[PDB]
């Protein structure tokens, strides 16, 4: 499980679960950043 | 013959809807999609 927590700001309010990318290091590999995100935009 | 003169009236700039009620009434606001959009724009950090 990963807790949320605030982004950094508009009108709209952002929480995230990561705040960073990341990747590392012979052959081709491909890393997956997954990222939860929960925002608030005011709606007319 | 005593004919009272015509008052002076000031006519007033009548003012119905607001100017921040007026952009107020707009579902789609594009100053705040094309600042929405900059801001998705920079959501980018290692």
């Amino acid at each position: 499980t990963m807790q949320l927590m605030p982004d950094d700001y508009t009108h709209s309010t952002r929480y995230v679960t990561v705040k960073d990318q990341w990747h590392s290091r012979n052959l081709t590999r491909e890393t997956s950043n997954l990222n939860c995100m929960v925002t608030i935009t005011t709606a007319r | 013959l005593d004919i009272d003169p015509l008052e002076n009236t000031d006519f007033r700039v009548l003012e119905l809807y607001s100017q921040k009620e007026l952009r107020s009434s707009n579902v789609f606001d594009l100053e705040e999609i094309m600042r929405e959009f900059n801001s998705y724009k920079q959501r980018v950090k290692y």
